[PDB]
RNA sequence: GGUUCGCUCCCGGCGCUUCACAGGCGCUGGAAAAUCUUAACCGCCGGAAGUCACUUCCGCUGGCUUUGAUUUUCCAGCGUCUGUCGAGCGGAAGGAGGGACCUU
């Protein structure tokens, strides 16, 4: 504070003795004993700033109470250089560890607190006796019995002996109560129990005179006639309520916790109609002692309090009780202001009025109280008064508050000068008088009186001990004093020159009122006595007196690490451990105390405790100590009870249940028995949910091996082994214009070619190829063509006409490429087909006896082409040719033959002045030196697309190629003809694409048999199954009534179900990386709501103990990518995937082809080798053509040339990359991010849910062991799942669901749905705020199945009705359906807030604000002024609703047309137009930019400002609300309205 | 018994 | 059929930044309530003991003061988990088109 502390002689005297020796300090209140106790901190800080363990000490401050321990920690705060710590039981101290504890202890120089948690802090060996240096206890005489300051002084005792800590007692008053008698003894046990000698004034000169400024008080006595007799209106108010209490008698609640009287042998009332008994036992108290009038005030508070105990009453007896006295309170309340009335109807001045009613029905005590007031006072200025007021009962303070404001405003002597107010101790009163929430206030009314807001106090005895209030003037006491000690604080509160001490007594009491006070001063004048002739000596020091003081009581334990418990301590302990133990919400868990009889005490223990009583604890059964135990006999019950607490402590610690410090363990962890079954897979792959995933964003790629499908492995045919040939179609779709003639004409030859398999393929669905031309839809014969390899030779031919169209045709062949027989992945031939005897089609031998090779396309001279025969004109029709003279070497189709036309040809357009014959001399003369067959023979040519990858669905637009293109006419004989059919060759062009495409058919085939194998699904369209032609995905991007949701129809309904399309299946495993025509992302939404639905079904069913924290925390990890990833690797599903875009000449392998089979085993048989051979290597390697064809291993060069990267790569530092850049193709290594492969099993998800809908898809998840399966039953269907129970569902009774629910029919009318088990309802309906919350759940738990449900039916719905929306824009739509602004939104238009059954003033004024600007924007959802907020509430009971009505019907078609009827309008809207959200749509904007800010809350209305530009020019707009999010959003919506404009 | 009798307003703050 | 543009646009995925929606959790403050419990003092009524309602002890019950603990609820701020998804930016690849053309 200031340097301005200097103390007085007293003082420094004082803290002079007080250093030598213990002692207690006695001096008036207002003498400053705090400051010598400032003062004796400051002289023991040698060592404060020393570290603890180095021989640092502390000092200890301790108080009766928290609120005086706040004071005093200001006090030493305001007064020192200290850092004070201020240690309370409500601080939170209750699980602090030794480092908790250390950290403040080191950071602390003094420390204070109330005596319990410097006691439990002292025992349980945070610190020691031997740490602290001086210890300060205020109200010392407080220490008596088992007071914790007598507790602390028995930690002394016990304790070492020596090197022991000073220790003050800071008091005004030594005798406590009426132990007026013998003062020198008591104060000797003072002296004793403190081991110090108390210090007083001595000096009658210096010490007394500089005390004199806290005056000694000016004592008076008013007195007041003697009341005999009662009112009529009394006798009728005592008989109604005699009446009431036989009715509450009568009335049957339910079971209540047993109570029992102190000694426990009789039993008590329960505690809830003990209350209301006590309430009206204290009105009925201050009607018969302060009148009529104060009894209408009494009756005002009887109504808040009871109104309060109603509103929080968790049980409909308990309401009606509360009602009922409610009722009864009010009718007291009319008699008495009818009774009031009758007198006022005598005058019409109503301040006079007022004055005279109070005056009249007053008793004549609180009469004499006014006048004494009015003459007292008489319109003094109210700087000048500050005085208190004494009463005895806790409502009478607020009482005489009430009638005092009544009276000074009928006063106008006194109108101005007196502000009362009133106040109560712990056991705390409502001080409003109207209802709840009168008004928010900061000040305490301690505080009002310290700052002269209020100048009368009136109190209980709270005020009289070591609160620290102003040197009042005036005292005035009501009730007769009590106790000695409340008389000399009373007194001492006058402290100020000339006060005035008054007390009130009756005409009858004033004798004994006086023999009482003088009885008391005779006890302070040999207070004084005492100290003046006591002879002196050090610190009290018969050690024997305290050892024969503190032996009576029970000998307390000490353990290892030498913590303590005391015996005192036993039963607190006791009850703390019993209040952990799990139980119902109704079985007490408290131990029940049981007195033995004396039949029973003498056959427990021997005939020594025929009079010493013997107590028993008996305990439930949750709880360890199941076994009886009997306390030692004791003399009183008391000392029984605590011996017995004391052993079955000592008893539970021998178990271990109380640790090492005397405080009961915790619980560990709830969710961990579910990641220890449902995450076990998890473990196998290198991971754990316990471990951090996430750190550095860990592996979001995984290498998979590539695997071909069954039909496509050992498929190659061999010698004399029966053999298939499917014949593939190809069938143009596209018109019959001039730019597609040719391709329109040579799709549709019977000249196709078919593939070579052992196997035997299933049908497979007509696909879509997309060429410039237009797209084909080409398919694959369902019956093959039965041949037999008879001979080795046809087996080469094959397998040469393999290779060759591969490495000339389609120029995929590279150099480090190697035809294989012995590999079998894709071990399949292609071969061309021809019509044998008429449909018998068969193998078109002569083509591939000539067609080994293609051969070379090489030049020929002028005299070369003469003696060459000159070229046939009916050898060129449907036949390839190239320009061996023209630097493009590709080859070129013959689209049209001329015999009228001739290198002479006639002049065009371009060829002007010149034919075809000298314009090839023009441009090349340099090899076309003459034309030797210059007369008779012509053909017009088509130049062949370079394209493979025909999946791209927009290249084939024809508006651009509307515009003509020019011939090409080219003269034979300078051109080369190959002897291949044309049109064979325009259909090998698409040959890459095709096989591509039926390879990843197949895979889908594969997987559509497995999941039918699985489910049982084997019915007739299973057989004889005829697939529809796969579909293009136009979603891709690439260009009353409620009608029943088809996926449920089909759940419930057999008749609906349709056939798992293989097409679905391939765009379920399509990733969207492969850019095909099709994917998963469609499918991937449906699956990802199924999943959704599906795992908040599983996990509320199992396990309906877990709350919805519980339940979204394993939720959250079961449905996550990373464990979706795991599942599917456990199905070996990943190595099917298509996620490569096929671009063939780079990154494709040929099926007949492979690479060196060195390269191959020691890729798979080396570690080092398994992922990691060089890139570059291996597509550098070049190798001859007998190398390549049948040679297999590579040659020692090119394998050195490999091998070198593979040991630098893999037998090095690199172990653990991927060298697979490029040389994927190899051992079919692939990349697939891992939100791919959970998007697949979502995807599959969403396929199985689509075609079987959802209980197929729970076995499905079943199959994934997503859900894993129980003991009882594996699993049960997902429609009737057993889901419910205590948490799910309302507990009451029939006879009270019409009690909550008042007007039940009018939501059940309103909702459209009928409840026939209204408990879903009642839970559904109840806010966790509400009472019944803490017995019969809430609406959180329900609101978590019912989003789940929710959310899947309206994603649902979107998907199937909108066809050709990409899952952005669903998701969109589902989001803006489901926002729970929207929801609130629903639930307000459907009126269902008046429903909810809440208890909440910042809720419920929400509700009505949000609903009153609902009405007024008549139902219409802005997607608002003056930041409306919304009140989060009503779209989590609309939520929990939907749940309730689910769970009724257990039908979800039922649940649908609920929600249809309800989201009707709403999504009738949201379909013709989606309010993409408010922040999103500013920021999306392309010319403003939102840029907002995180600013602070500046009282409720947090604010957010937003920086966004509007027509070049910036502007700053501010946002309100009471979140963060409101006001953000608040600020968007504005940025919008500008932006508008 | 209607109403408190009115005591003597006139009274004198006795000392102790 | 092909080349080319510093040309226009588009799809998907990778890397960085960031937002929205749904289900949550943790930490820190503010507010409210329920239950249990500790200690001390005084009084009413009853019983007992020394001199036997004088003093004391025991019990009931009421009043005041009071300690510690558990649980529930609401609000705000800061982090964070899962699912759906958009926006901005480096950059690669693919496609469409509009120019420059290139064959015959
Ligand atoms: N010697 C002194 N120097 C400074 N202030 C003093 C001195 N003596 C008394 N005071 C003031 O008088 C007040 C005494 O009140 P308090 O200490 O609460 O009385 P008590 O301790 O008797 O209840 C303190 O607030 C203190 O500031
Ligand atoms: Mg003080
Ligand atoms: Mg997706
Ligand atoms: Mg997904
Ligand atoms: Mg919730
Ligand atoms: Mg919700």
């Amino acid at each position: 504070e200031d340097v301005e502390i200097k103390p007085r002689g007293y003082q420094l005297r004082l803290v002079d003795h007080l250093t030598k020796s213990n002692g207690i300090v006695y001096l008036p209140t207002g003498s400053g004993k705090t400051f010598v106790a400032i003062l004796v901190l400051k002289r023991f800080s040698q060592d404060f700033d020393k570290p603890i363990e180095s021989g640092g000490k502390r000092a200890l401050f301790m108080c009766n109470t928290v609120e005086l321990a706040r004071q005093q920690a200001m006090a030493v705060r305001r007064c020192t250089n200290f850092k004070v710590g201020f240690y309370v039981g409500e601080q939170g101290v209750d699980d602090w560890t030794r480092g908790m504890w250390s950290d403040e202890i080191k950071k602390n120089q003094v420390l204070v607190g109330t005596a319990q948690v410097f006691l439990d802090m002292v025992t349980q060996t945070y610190v020691a006796l031997s740490s602290l240096s001086v210890v300060i206890i205020d109200e010392c005489h407080h220490g008596t019995g088992h007071h914790p300051f007598r507790e602390f002084m028995r930690l002394f005792t016990i304790a070492n002996q020596t090197k022991l800590p000073r220790v003050v007692g800071l008091t005004g008053v030594l005798i406590k109560g009426n132990e007026i008698t013998n003062v020198a003894t008591k104060l000797k046990e003072l002296e004793i129990t403190y081991r110090g000698n108390i210090i007083t004034v001595s000096d009658t000169k210096e010490m007394e005179n500089v005390m004199l400024y806290a005056t000694k008080p000016t004592e008076v006595m008013v007195s007041f006639p003697h009341q005999e007799q009662v009112l009529t209106v009394t006798r009728l108010i005592s008989a109604e309520i005699e009446k009431f209490y036989v009715s509450l008698d009568l009335m049957n609640i339910g079971v209540q916790p047993i109570r029992r009287s102190k000694s426990l042998q009789c039993l008590r009332d329960p505690s809830k109609k003990s209350f209301v008994k006590q309430l009206f036992n204290d009105f009925l108290y201050q009607m018969k002692e302060y009148g009529i009038y104060a009894a209408s005030i009494a009756i005002i508070s009887l109504i808040v309090e009871f109104d309060i105990k109603r509103r929080q009453a968790e049980t409909l007896s308990v309401k009606l009780m509360h009602r009922t006295a409610l009722t009864l309170c009010e009718k007291i309340r009319h008699l008495l202001v009818q009774k009031l009335q009758d007198m006022t109807y005598d005058d019409d001045d109503d301040n006079v009025n007022t004055e005279e009613v109070i005056m009249n029905f007053s008793t004549p005590k609180v009469q004499r109280f006014l006048m004494s007031l009015k003459v007292s006072f008489a319109d003094k200025d109210p700087k000048d008064i500050c005085c208190l007021v004494f009463v005895e009962r806790r409502y009478t303070c607020k009482c005489i508050y009430g009638l005092l404001l009544n009276y000074i405003q009928s006063t106008p002597e006194l109108r101005n000068v007196l502000t009362p107010q009133f106040m109560v101790g712990r056991n705390n009163i409502s001080p409003d008088f109207e209802s709840v929430l009168e008004r928010k206030w900061q000040k305490s009314a301690i505080q009002q009186f310290r700052d002269g807001n209020a100048n009368l106090m009136i109190c209980s005895s709270v005020l009289e001990e070591g609160i620290d209030v102003q040197a009042c003037n005036h005292v005035f006491i009501l009730d007769p004093v009590k106790t000695f000690n409340m008389y000399v604080q009373s007194k001492g509160r006058a402290r100020t020159t000339e006060a005035k001490f008054v007390l009130f007594t009756a005409d009858k009491e004033r004798e004994k009122t006086i023999q009482q006070i003088y009885q008391y001063r005779k006890a302070h004048n040999d207070i004084a006595e005492y100290l003046k002739d006591r002879v002196l000596e050090k610190t009290e020091p018969e050690l024997y007196e305290i050892k024969g003081h503190f032996q009576d009581d029970i000998d307390p334990f000490t353990n290892e690490n030498g913590a303590v418990l005391l015996p005192n301590n036993a039963l607190a302990i006791l009850h703390r451990y019993c209040q952990t133990i799990p139980t119902d919400a109704f079985g007490f868990v408290i131990p029940w105390f049981h007195v033995l009889q004396e039949d029973e005490r003498d056959r427990i223990f021997g005939v020594s405790a025929k009079g010493k009583h013997v107590i028993s604890i008996n305990m439930p059964v949750n709880c360890m100590l199941r076994d009886t135990i009997y306390s030692d006999p004791m003399d009183n019950v008391k000392t029984a009870k605590i011996s017995a607490a004391f052993k079955a402590c000592k008893v539970l610690y021998s178990l271990g249940e109380l640790n090492e410090r005397f405080v009961p363990k915790t619980l560990k962890e709830r969710v961990a028995s579910i990641a220890d079954v449902h995450f076990e897979h998890w473990n196998k792959y290198g991971d754990s949910v316990t471990a951090t995933v996430n750190k550095a964003d860990k592996s979001k790629d995984r290498t998979y091996k590539t695997e071909c499908p069954l039909e496509f492995y050992d498929a190659l045919p061999r010698v004399g082994e029966i053999c298939y040939a499917y014949e593939i179609f190809l069938e143009p779709q596209f018109e019959s214009c001039e730019y597609t003639e040719h391709m329109y004409l040579n799709l549709q030859t019977p000249r196709n070619y078919a593939i070579l398999l052992r196997n035997k393929l299933p049908r497979l669905a007509e696909m879509p190829l997309f060429s410039n031309q237009g797209k084909l839809h080409v398919r694959v014969a369902n019956a093959p063509l039965e041949v037999i390899i008879q001979n080795s030779e046809q087996l080469e031919l094959l397998h040469q006409f393999h290779g060759m169209v591969f490495r000339d045709i389609l120029k995929i062949w590279h150099p480090f490429f190697v035809l294989d027989r012995r590999s079998k992945e894709n071990s399949y031939l292609v071969v061309p087909l021809i019509l044998g005897a008429g449909e018998q089609k068969c193998f078109d031998w002569e083509l591939m006896t000539n067609f080994r090779r293609l051969p070379q396309s090489h030049g020929s001279n002028v005299q070369q082409r003469e003696q060459q025969p000159a070229p046939r004109p009916e050898d060129f029709e449907g036949k390839i040719v190239t320009q061996w003279y023209a630097n493009y070497d590709k080859p070129m189709l013959v689209t049209k033959v001329h015999r009228e036309l001739t290198p002479l040809s006639y002049m065009e357009k371009n060829q002007q002045d010149k034919t075809y014959y000298e314009f090839t001399m023009s441009k090349y003369g340099n090899r076309i030196g003459d034309v030797v067959h210059k007369d008779k023979f012509m053909i017009e040519v088509r130049d062949l697309t370079e394209q493979l990858t025909f999946y791209v669905h927009n290249r084939g637009k024809f508006n651009a190629k509307s515009k003509a293109k020019m011939k090409v006419i080219l003269i034979p004989e300078l051109c080369f003809n190959f002897n291949f059919p044309g049109d064979l060759w325009l259909k090998l062009i698409f040959l890459p694409s095709i096989l591509n495409r039926m390879y990843f058919l197949l895979h889908a085939e594969a997987l559509r048999k497995r999941f039918n194998t699985y489910l049982n699904l084997h019915l007739l369209p299973f057989n004889g199954t005829d697939y529809m032609p796969r579909p293009l995905e136009i979603d891709y991007s690439l260009k009353g009534k409620v009608k029943p949701l088809l996926i449920l129809q089909k759940t419930v309904s057999k008749e609906h179900i349709t056939p798992a399309e293989q097409g679905e299946f391939l765009a379920a495993i399509t990733a969207s990386s492969a850019a095909d025509v099709f994917d998963m992302e469609r499918l991937e939404i449906l699956g990802n709501s199924f999943l959704k639905l599906s795992a908040t079904l599983y996990l509320a069913s199992k396990y309906s103990d877990w709350n919805e924290g519980t339940l979204t925390e394993v939720k959250s990890k079961l449905v996550s990518n990373r464990n979706l990833l795991f599942c599917l690797i456990d199905a070996d599903i990943p190595k099917t995937l298509n996620t490569i875009q096929f671009t063939p000449r780079y990154t494709w392998l040929p099926p007949g082809i492979s690479l060196p089979h060195n390269v191959l085993a020691l890729w798979r048989e080396n570690p080092e080798f398994a992922k990691i051979i060089g890139p570059h290597n291996l597509r550098d390697l070049a190798l001859g053509d007998e190398e390549s064809l049948v040679k297999g291993n590579c040659s020692d060069i090119n394998y050195n040339r490999f091998v070198e990267g593979c040991r630098a790569n893999g037998q090095s530092f690199y172990a653990g990359a991927d060298f697979s850049s490029e040389v994927n193709f190899c051992v079919g290594l692939v990349t697939i991010p891992n939100k791919v492969i959970a998007d697949t099993l979502e995807a599959l998800l969403g396929v199985i849910v689509k075609n079987y809908g959802l209980q197929h898809a729970f076995k499905m998840l079943e199959y994934f062991k997503i859900c894993r399966a129980d003991i009882d039953k594996p699993l049960t269907q997902l429609l009737n799942l057993e889901l419910g129970g205590k948490k799910m569902r309302a507990n009451v009774n029939t006879t009270e669901i019409d009690g909550f629910l008042i007007n039940h029919y009018y939501l059940e009318k309103n909702l459209g749905y009928t409840f026939k088990d209204r408990r879903y309802l009642l839970q559904a309906l109840t806010h966790p705020s509400y009472p019944t919350n803490r017995i019969t759940g809430s609406y959180q738990e329900l609101e978590f199945i019912g989003n789940a449900i929710l959310d899947f039916l309206i994603s649902a719905y979107i998907f199937e009705n909108n066809t050709k929306m990409n899952p952005g824009a669903l998701t969109d739509l589902r989001s803006a359906l489901v926002n729970n602004t929207t929801l609130a939104c629903i639930c307000v238009r459907h009126r269902l807030h008046f429903f909810i059954l809440a208890e909440n003033a910042k809720l419920s004024e929400i509700i009505s604000k949000f609903v009153n600007f609902q009405e007024s924007q008549g139902h219409r959802v802005t997607n608002m002024s003056t930041n409306v907020d919304v009140p989060k509430a009503l779209g989590d009971v609309l939520e929990a609703l939907i749940a309730a009505v689910y769970l009724d019907c257990r039908d979800l078609q039922r649940t649908w047309e609920v929600i249809f009827n309800l989201f009707e309008p709403e999504l009738q809207e949201f379909t013709r137009k989606v309010p993409i959200n408010h922040i999103r749509q500013l920021v999306e904007h392309k010319h403003a930019k939102p840029v907002f800010s995180s600013p602070i809350v500046e009282g409720e209305t947090v604010m957010v400002s937003c920086q966004f530009t509007c027509m070049e020019k910036t502007i700053k707009v501010y946002g309100f609300g009471s979140n963060k999010d409101q006001a953000k959003l608040s600020a968007a919506k504005h940025a919008l309205q500008q932006l508008s404009k | 018994i209607d109403r408190y009798e009115q005591v003597s307003k006139d009274f004198e703050f006795i000392k102790i």
